[PDB]
RNA sequence: GUGGGAGAGGGUGGUGGAAUUCCCGGAGUAGCGGUGAAAUGCGCAGAUACCGGGAGGAACGCCGAUGGCGAAGGCAGCCACCUGGUCCACCCGUGACGCUGAGGCGCGAAAGCGUGGGGAGCAAACCGGAUUAGAUACCCGGGUAGUCCACGCCCUAAACGAUGCGCGCUAGGUCUCUGGGUCUCCUGGGGGCCGAAGCUAACGCGUUAAGCGCGCCGCCUGGGGAGUACGGCCGCAAGGC
């Protein structure tokens, strides 16, 4: 019980799993949810739809603390990353903006072998 | 590195006569400046050897040039030797 | 001698007092180096792309001066003792080259 | 194809060695923090080969970016 | 010689931001991760996801290319110092001083060895989870040497253009890097493509020759046995010639 009413949405995606971090407008986390969070256990969590019901289990988790306007950011290229977009877009909330800051290294790291053929 | 300056004051030095700048006590001369500046230069940062292979080639060219002038006149080439300080 | 350009970018939240002695360090070890200086740009303080020593913002400092260069990297680990200066750039100087003329 | 501007024709006369000049070398810049190809600066192999180096020490004196976040999307 | 030019050519020092991991703080809850599907694993001593601060190691995104440099191996954030090669213009200087090069000497990717340091990520061996008829593998979770630095060894390779070096001659067209010029164009050096003559078993090569010629070096002589055995030299060893 805080009523920020105003924050941001973290969406993380990657091939195995979509989750969602919702937090006030200075980072720190109100709610969340992910794949794992529905009933959703193996592989199914990377689903489009998966993420669909992620992305609003957080959106109701954040009505309760009374959300209203979010700021999106989204990170790792993943199935259904786009479908949480558009689950939040109109899951009640105001998405005022929309913006990819998926990590790129400069080429600091040997990837795993399966990452590799790159740096 | 090496300015003008001191090209000049070499080429001077060793000039056969005034104009000359292509003798072959000139080339002696100012390649025994840039042997020695590069020694200098190899006896830290020894581990440079690229500088180094280029150290070997002015050292050849030196000797062939040395070796003409021997050949041609025996005077000449010692005088240029004492004035050097060569064959250490 | 050659001709360099020194960058030299500090605290935006010095006081007068404070920058003034600054500089003065800045002066003392620049003739303590041998560097004569030609000329000199303040730009005061100037929005960064990005935080520096998390400050937002950023006072600069230019001078293109002539010195010996055995001495120049030395210069610059003198410069880069103060806790005020942020950053420190050296750089040969080189005559303009146009494009679109 | 780029066909919509280039770079190079969207700007009058300039320095390419200046790297103390942010409101003309931010133009070679993307909507990140990346240096433009030549097909958006439109300048030619050496220009663009001086371009990088200027820029990149522009980015060291906190001039310039490293990188950007991408808004829309 | 003088005057100019381009470059990730080499060595030393300094320095910049992105990311990974670890630590500290905040906030926050039931999973995260991973796969074809899973499980091992991690998580209620609070992980994953998010913000802030710190430590350290390694590599340098965009620029970036069909690009550039180097004799080869090979070279890529930025700055300064030291230093090698090279190209053009002038037509100034010496006067055949040239080419090649057995032996010698130096350089020589990765792996590997010795001493000391370092150790983030990755990862032979190894410990597990799967798959499978089995799986001493491929897939998944860990992980030591090692990968990194210094100093000294090792001397190998699909060390490749599978094409020794140098010089002369023999249509052009086109793209490009880099100079010069009366700058549509001409001229020089380098990198590509298609092609005259010619060559080639063919594929193909064709002013960057695999064409026409001269000089000098290295090498080949059916396949297996075999890059083995013996001897010698080199090496701490592995092993090399
Ligand atoms: N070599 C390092 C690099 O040099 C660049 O610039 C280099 C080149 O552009 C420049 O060229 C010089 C110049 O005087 C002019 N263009 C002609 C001259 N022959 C060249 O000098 C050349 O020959 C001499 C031996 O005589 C060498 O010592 C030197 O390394 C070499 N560049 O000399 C510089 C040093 O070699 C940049 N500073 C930077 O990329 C980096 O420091
Ligand atoms: N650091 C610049 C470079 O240093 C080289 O040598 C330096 C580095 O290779 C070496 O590693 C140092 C290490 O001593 C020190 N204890 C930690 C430090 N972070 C390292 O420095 C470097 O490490 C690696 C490359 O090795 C890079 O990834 C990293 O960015 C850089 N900081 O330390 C040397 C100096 O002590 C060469 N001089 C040349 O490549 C260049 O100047
Ligand atoms: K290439
Ligand atoms: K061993
Ligand atoms: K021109
Ligand atoms: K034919
Ligand atoms: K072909
Ligand atoms: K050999
Ligand atoms: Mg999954
Ligand atoms: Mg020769
Ligand atoms: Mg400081
Ligand atoms: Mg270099
Ligand atoms: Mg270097
Ligand atoms: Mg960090
Ligand atoms: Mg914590
Ligand atoms: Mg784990
Ligand atoms: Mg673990
Ligand atoms: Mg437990
Ligand atoms: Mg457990
Ligand atoms: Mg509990
Ligand atoms: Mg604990
Ligand atoms: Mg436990
Ligand atoms: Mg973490
Ligand atoms: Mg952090
Ligand atoms: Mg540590
Ligand atoms: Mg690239
Ligand atoms: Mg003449
Ligand atoms: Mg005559
Ligand atoms: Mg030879
Ligand atoms: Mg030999
Ligand atoms: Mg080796
Ligand atoms: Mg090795
Ligand atoms: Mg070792
Ligand atoms: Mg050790
Ligand atoms: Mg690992
Ligand atoms: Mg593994
Ligand atoms: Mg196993
Ligand atoms: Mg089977
Ligand atoms: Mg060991
Ligand atoms: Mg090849
Ligand atoms: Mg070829
Ligand atoms: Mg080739
Ligand atoms: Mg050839
Ligand atoms: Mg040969
Ligand atoms: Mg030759
Ligand atoms: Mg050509
Ligand atoms: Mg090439
Ligand atoms: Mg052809
Ligand atoms: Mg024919
Ligand atoms: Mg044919
Ligand atoms: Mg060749
Ligand atoms: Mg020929
Ligand atoms: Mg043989
Ligand atoms: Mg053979
Ligand atoms: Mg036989
Ligand atoms: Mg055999
Ligand atoms: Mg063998
Ligand atoms: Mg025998
Ligand atoms: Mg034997
Ligand atoms: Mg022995
Ligand atoms: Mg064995």
């Amino acid at each position: 019980k805080r009523q920020v009413a105003s924050g941001r949405a973290y969406i993380h995606a990657s091939y195995n799993n979509t989750i969602v971090t919702i937090t006030d407008p200075d980072g720190n986390p109100i709610t969340w949810s992910s794949g794992g969070v529905i009933g959703y256990k193996g592989s199914r969590k990377g689903t489009p739809y998966a993420a669909q019901l992620a992305a609003l289990d957080a959106a109701k988790k954040a009505m309760a603390y009374g959300m209203q306007s979010v700021d999106v950011i989204v990170r790792g290229t993943g199935a259904g990353r786009e479908q949480a977009i558009r689950a939040l877009q109109a899951s009640g909330l105001q998405v005022k903006s929309i913006v990819d800051d998926t990590p790129v290294p400069h080429n600091g790291c040997r990837p795993k072998k399966k990452f590799r053929k790159a740096s | 590195p090496i300015t003008k300056e001191e090209k000049q004051k070499v080429i001077q030095e060793f000039a056969r006569f005034p104009g000359d700048t292509g003798s072959t006590e000139v080339q002696v001369a100012l390649l025994t400046l840039r042997i020695n500046r590069l020694s200098e230069h190899l006896k830290v940062h020894k581990k440079d050897h690229h500088s180094h292979r280029g150290l070997l080639m002015m050292v050849g060219q030196r000797r062939r040039l040395l070796r003409y002038l021997q050949r041609e006149d025996p005077e000449r080439y010692r005088a240029l030797i004492e004035k050097l300080g060569i064959r250490g | 001698m050659r001709r360099y350009e020194v960058n030299i970018v500090l605290n935006p939240n010095l006081d007068q007092s404070q920058l003034a002695l600054e500089k003065e360090i800045i002066q003392r070890a620049l003739e303590n180096y041998g560097a004569r200086v030609e000329k000199v740009e303040e730009l005061g303080l100037r929005r960064l792309a990005y935080p520096i020593a998390k400050d937002p913002q950023g006072y600069f400092l230019w001078y293109q001066v002539e010195m010996p260069e055995d001495r120049v990297n030395d210069l610059a680990r003198e410069l880069r003792i103060r806790d005020n200066v942020r950053r420190v750039m050296v750089v040969k100087s080189q005559e303009p080259f146009l494009a679109n003329a | 194809p780029s066909r919509k501007a280039k770079v190079k024709a969207t700007l009058g006369e300039f320095d390419l060695r200046d790297y103390r000049n942010v409101e003309v070398l931010k133009r070679f810049l993307s909507e990140t923090g990346k240096i433009l190809p030549r097909r958006r600066t439109g300048l030619s192999a050496k220009e663009q080969r001086i371009l990088a180096k200027t820029i990149k020490r522009a980015r060291i004196l906190g001039l310039l970016p490293f990188t950007e976040k991408l808004v829309r999307k």
